[PDB]
RNA sequence: GGUGAAAUUCUUGGAUUUAUUGAAGACUAACUACUGCGAAAGCAUUUGCCAAGGACGUUUUCAUUAAUCAAGAACGAAAGUUAGGGGAUCGAAGAUGAUCAGAUACCGUCGUAGUCUUAACCAUAAACUAUGCCGACUAGGGAUCGGGUGGUGUUUUUUUAAUGACCCACUCGGCACCUUACGAGAAAUCAAAGUCUUUGGGUUCUGGGGGGAGUAUGGUCGCAAGGCUGAAACUUAAAGGAAUUG
């Protein structure tokens, strides 16, 4: 599944959680992928979404709340948009994503 | 003194450059930030205010409008609602049923608005004791506590007076009685512990 | 430890009032007193006051509710029968 | 003691099974143990059979019957239709006839 | 070649009922039932009696307009007996042998996908 | 007599005594 | 001494395009009078004949359908499609005991938006050397040829206008498809559409009513 | 209308019947079987989802981790209880019509609670196979269920296959049935109720003449109804089981 394969890039590959971090990554066109939650107000999600396509990024919008994030990355916090700094051995790259 | 809360909504003036705010009674779910839409052509969703015509049957609906544009008469009350029962096209009647179980048949431009309202059960807890019944009518109005007229002397109520405390006379008033006789059951088709399922029919 | 048996909250009222009405507040003031998650911000920060009005701590979104509860299962079920109804009008 | 193997009829494995309503008393009674049998009749009888393709449009035209199943609490099924009683051993005979 | 109707014998105990009606079933004619041309209460369904039922009901039907009707036997059905009753057969012969043609009958007793609990109890009619 | 309805009458016969029994707590 | 049929009009119904006949039978009203006449007061009935007394044949003896009377022009009220049944004695006579019975139904619409709910009826049949007296299926049989007899049925619906959906279901062109992408689960004898309701129809639309006439 | 037969009841309100159409709640007919699955209660429309499970397969892994179980605990038909909703149907109660010497009933009418659902309780059924669980051995037969192996088997033809369904032989594990009885039993009968005076594989539970009595009492659980634990005095020569003749 989706968090099969976001749990593969997690154990083996290079990523950041967080608003403020995902845009130092967007910024300097570091990621490759930013996932965006279910309840993430709109606002954030229509300014990530203009820093990503400035930097020429794929957005996923994750269909779950903040807190099933925070699961899918495997923390106990809650997360709000996810940034692939480096896909590891998994291939959410280049796949329905 | 009321059971449900109010909504402020601001639209702005669409002949003046000003915010004009209207007061509406909230609608359970819509909260602070939300965009109410107002309109024939408008979405059904809850909160937005839609002509009786142009909803489905089966909405579900509250503040609605007796005739169009009183600004609001039926399902008000924390938990009520109307249903939309049914459409005449020709005359755009709309049959609804209202919160008692009468089925009006109003305006389909007649205006309601999407959901049902907040505070719900309200009624559903015990006042456990006078003072909470105090402070209610504290803010509604002076009809709080009421002294039964069968303990008041008979220049006070029909039920007064007797070496013992009796009601004298059968307590059903008819209709066409005159003030000062109507106390009691006024007009009563029935009476007695109502067993058995009610739910008109 | 605990403290008592099964008044809970409801021992405030003591003796008074009758075992049954107290069960019936234990039940809605437990009901009313709770902490709620809230949709907008994912977090358990939803409260009351003044029935019918549920504000969250921070995020400071106010959602109007049931009586006692946030949502009402009346509500509920119409926000339901409302989304089956708003789908028959696009498709 | 003891006068059947089935016990009154037909449950080995099973536990509980439905009960049927007697075609002819409507009393209740297990689908297992609810004596059964087929209506196979025509719409026409004895009879009518020769007046029906007398004064009738279609040269015969079909003679379809009518289909049903037919279901008697014990007692009933005892005191009209195929019950009637067999001797110690005669009972564990099951064949139709 | 002939002009149709309905026949739609509704023949359960107690009673028998016959009518024609337009192949429409909307408007219908000469009905009269098996309660009608004997009193005894009893004799409601008997054949003697279905059967001067379907000789006044073939009448009419001469009589006004039809040469020729199908049939639509049906018993009580519901969660009821669901055999056909004793004045069926009789109804069905007294009218094919009036003159009428018959055409292509079918049996419309009410059968369910069982529900709507039985009447008489777990125990049943006991007498 | 039969015997539930045997079981029905000592239930009753309880319920009474327990009854009676009370008022003398 | 009042007899109504004094008073009763009369109507000859006609069928629609494809069949074999289109003169149906007769019909009784009442006398066209003004405010409240026989012409927007019914008219709106439906006929069960069956379809074998509409082609003739009775390798079509079953198969009961309804005809829906939409207008109607000097003495002659045209009919349309309503839905089709089953004949009672001939679904009674399938239903056998020792073998499966398989049924399925999909809603589906049209090009035009006619909506319905058209069915399915199969049983499992013997190979023609089996010795064991049942053959019953393997309620993954049973799922396989729903999900296929569904994906197969709503081909032919939304195939433009039940009108030549009406055309598709007398020759069975159904059943034998079914035959087709069934036989690589189960035997399954005795495939059959065997009912079919309408429940929603768009505007009248007078003239592609009169379309399959003349 | 309803019945053995009747009556209470319904009928200018067009009753019963018919026709088109709609609403609500319930149930899943026929297919349904000495057929399936679950610890038992139990479980039968479609589809999507969610976790679960036995049997088989196995030249995979661990290597004694197990058998059975006071206490303790999970589930537990129906009715019943609390709070909502639901309340079509049938319908403890009650009211009636009849029958009867009577008829508080059986039959008929009306119909409260109930029946359905959510949240909580209750923990009982002839909850039955009236028959503990794990292991071993002891006997013949043909059916069927699931898995698997064998095929110069049949049928589907496309061009021969591949498949799918079917046939035949086997082998595990199912639900059962048939015949025997070496054997067992007081018998009815029983491949276990057999391999017991030639009396010992492991283990759990209960019973000790009939009433009294599942009563009294105490404890404990329960909102209630009631559940679990549970005596004695006294009385009594029988009660009981299976079979045989009447
Ligand atoms: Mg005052
Ligand atoms: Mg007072
Ligand atoms: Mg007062
Ligand atoms: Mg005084
Ligand atoms: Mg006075
Ligand atoms: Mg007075
Ligand atoms: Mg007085
Ligand atoms: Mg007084
Ligand atoms: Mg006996
Ligand atoms: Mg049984
Ligand atoms: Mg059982
Ligand atoms: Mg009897
Ligand atoms: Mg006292
Ligand atoms: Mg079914
Ligand atoms: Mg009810
Ligand atoms: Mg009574
Ligand atoms: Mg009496
Ligand atoms: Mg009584
Ligand atoms: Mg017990
Ligand atoms: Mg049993
Ligand atoms: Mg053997
Ligand atoms: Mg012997
Ligand atoms: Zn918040
Ligand atoms: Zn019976």
């Amino acid at each position: 599944s989706i968090n099969q394969k976001l749990a593969l890039v997690i154990k083996s590959g290079k990523y950041t959680l967080g608003y403020k971090s995902t845009v130092k990554s967007l910024r300097q066109g570091k990621s490759k992928l930013i996932i965006i939650a279910a309840n993430t107000p709109v606002l954030r999600k229509s300014e990530l979404e203009y820093y990503a396509m400035l930097s020429k990024t794929k957005v996923y919008y994750f269909q779950g709340g903040n807190n099933e994030l925070g699961t899918a990355v495997g923390k106990l916090f809650r997360v709000g948009v996810v940034s692939i700094l480096e896909a590891g051995d998994s291939d959410i790259l280049t796949t329905l994503a | 003194g009321r059971g449900a809360p109010l909504a402020k909504v601001v639209f702005r003036d669409p002949y003046k450059y000003r915010l004009r705010e209207e007061i509406f009674i909230a609608n359970e779910g819509v909260h602070t930030g939300q965009f109410i839409y107002a309109g024939k052509k408008a979405s059904l969703n809850v909160g937005n205010v839609l002509p009786l015509g142009s909803v489905p049957e089966g909405t579900i609906v509250s503040n609605v409008e007796e005739k169009p544009g009183d600004r609001g008469a039926l399902a008000r009350a924390s938990g009520n609602y109307v249903i939309i029962i049914g459409h005449n096209p020709d005359e755009n009647k709309t049959r609804v049923r209202l919160p008692s179980g009468a089925k009006k048949v109003i305006s389909s431009d007649a205006r309601g608005v999407i959901g049902v309202i907040a505070g719900g059960g309200r009624v559903d807890k015990p006042l456990l004791k006078a003072g909470r019944a105090f402070h209610k009518y504290r803010l509604k109005r002076n009809s709080w506590p009421k002294t039964r007229g069968v303990a008041m002397n008979p220049v006070d109520h029909p039920h007064g007076g007797g070496n013992h405390q009796h009601i004298g006379k059968a307590s059903t008033i008819s209709r066409g009685a005159v003030s000062g006789q109507k106390a009691g059951l006024i007009a009563a088709r029935r009476t007695g512990l109502l067993r058995g399922s009610q739910k008109t029919q | 430890a605990k403290r008592t048996k099964k008044v809970g909250i409801t021992g405030k009222y003591g003796v008074r009032y009758g075992s049954s009405l107290r069960r019936q507040v234990k039940k809605l003031e437990i009901q009313q007193h709770a902490r709620y998650d809230c949709s907008f911000c994912g977090k358990k920060t939803v409260k009351r006051g003044a029935a019918g009005i549920w504000t969250c701590s921070c995020c400071k979104k106010t959602v109007a509710g049931g009586a006692y509860t946030v949502s009402t299962a009346a509500a509920a079920t119409v926000r339901s029968t409302i989304r089956r109804l708003r789908e028959m009008v696009e498709a | 003691p003891k006068k059947r193997a089935s016990n009154g009829r037909n449950k080995k494995g099973r536990g509980h099974v439905k009960p049927v309503r007697c075609v002819n008393c409507s009393k209740s009674i297990p689908k297992d143990k609810a004596i059964k049998r087929m209506a196979i009749r025509n719409i026409v009888e004895a009879a009518a059979v020769r007046d029906l393709s007398e004064a009738s449009v279609y040269p015969e035209y079909a003679l379809p019957k009518t289909y049903n199943k037919l279901h008697y609490c014990v007692s009933c099924a005892i005191h009209a239709r195929i019950v009637r009683v067999r001797s110690r051993e005669d009972r564990k005979n099951r064949a139709p006839p | 070649s002939q002009v149709f109707g309905v026949a739609r014998i509704y023949a359960s105990f107690n009673d028998t009922f016959v009518h024609v009606t337009d192949l429409s079933g909307k408007e219908t004619i000469a009905r009269v039932t098996g309660g009608m041309k004997v009193k005894a209460d009893r004799d409601e369904s008997s054949p003697y009696a279905a059967m001067l039922a379907a000789q006044d009901v073939a009448a009419k039907c001469k009589e006004v307009g039809i040469t020729a009707v199908h049939v639509k036997i049906r018993a009580t059905g519901g969660t009821r007996t669901k055999t056909p009753g004793p004045g069926g057969q009789a109804a069905l012969r007294a009218l094919a042998r009036s003159g009428l043609r018959i055409g292509r009958i079918e049996d419309v007793t009410p059968v369910p996908s069982d529900s709507t609990r039985k009447k008489g109890g777990r125990r049943g009619r006991r007498l | 007599m039969r015997a539930k309805w045997r079981k029905k009458r000592t239930r009753r016969l309880k319920r009474k005594r327990r009854k009676v029994r009370a008022r003398s707590k | 001494v009042v007899d109504p049929f004094t008073r009763k009009e009369w109507f000859d119904i006609k069928a629609p395009s494809t069949f074999e006949n289109r003169n149906v039978g007769k019909t009784l009203v009442n006398k066209s009078t003004g405010l409240k006449s026989a012409s927007d007061a019914l008219k709106g009935r439906v006929v069960e004949v069956c379809l074998a007394d509409l082609q003739g044949s009775e390798d079509h003896s079953f198969r009961k359908i309804k005809l829906r009377v939409d207008e109607v022009q000097g003495k002659n009220l045209l009919t349309n499609f309503h839905g089709m049944d089953f004949t009672t004695d001939k679904l009674r006579s399938m239903v056998r005991k020792w073998q499966t019975l398989i049924e399925a139904n999909v809603t589906v619409k049209t090009s035009d938006d006619y909506v319905l709910r058209i069915f399915a009826i199969a049983f499992t049949r013997k190979q023609a050397n089996q010795v064991k007296r049942h053959s019953y299926a393997q309620s993954s049989h049973i799922r396989a040829i729903r999900k296929v007899i569904s994906e197969i049925l709503t081909k032919e619906v939304q195939g433009s206008t039940l009108a030549q959906l009406t055309s598709k279901l007398i020759p069975e062109v159904i059943n034998k498809e079914i035959e087709n992408a069934t036989k690589d689960i189960f035997p399954l004898q005795n495939i059959h559409v065997r009912k079919v309701k309408l429940l929603k129809q768009p505007k009248f639309d007078v003239g592609a009513l009169m379309a399959l006439h003349g």
